[PDB]
């Protein structure tokens, strides 16, 4: 209820690091890390954002690939609750991941002048 | 009160932001 | 919370369509935090260390932080879900954690 105060998806950086970071602050709510594979091109498709879930690297780990570019990864959930169906959660953390990644390209598309 | 933030400081910080995301995502590139 | 020590410690945020920035500190105690500037910041650095206050502000009273270098930290939310023994020495922590921010801030918009 306090995480509602906060903007939906929050765009996040660190000195000396060149990975960034986001935290989304709807259901599900959580911090990830976002790398970036090297030939981004970062072209706004007309088609949504459809990105992929999997398991990754060793040990295995849930990550998140949007497939124009973007990973999400090191997934920290922020909510105490456990989801009541694993199918439906792992669906609701992916299509937040979505609107995650439209939402990246934006802020590049803005910026690029 | 807690201060919000004006439009003429936060454009600024906005474009600082702005280049250096660009100037970070260019070493991921290629 | 053991995760959370892959992140680095401080992480500096913003959204779309919104003039006030964001912070996440990963290490103890952990929080997000709204990051605002009043209209005397300068984002100069500073003759002495950064020593900020914590205060209680609004009515009803809540938390928030003034760098007194402008920068305001507020609207915490704790991410750690353990309750502190002594509440003195987790407010010297937490006081301590947004003067740590706040000069990070500094140094990376230097």
């Amino acid at each position: 209820n306090i995480f509602n105060k906060y903007p939906t998806i929050i765009h996040g950086e660190a000195r000396g690091e060149n990975d960034e970071f986001v935290v989304h602050t709807r259901y599900p709510r959580f911090l990830a890390r976002k790398s970036f594979d090297d030939n981004f091109t970062g072209e706004m498709p007309a088609k949504p954002v459809n990105g992929e879930l999997g398991q990754i690297g060793e040990p295995r780990r849930l990550a998140y690939d949007s497939r124009l570019g973007l990973w999400l990864s090191d997934f920290i959930m922020l909510d105490n609750n456990k989801p009541k169906n694993m199918e439906d959660w792992l669906g609701q953390l992916k299509a937040a991941c979505d609107r995650i990644a439209a939402d990246d390209l934006m802020l590049n598309e803005d910026a690029a002048d | 009160s807690v201060p919000k933030t004006g439009d003429s400081l936060a454009m600024a910080r906005r474009l600082a932001r702005s280049v250096r995301r660009l100037t970070r995502r260019r070493a991921h590139r290629l």
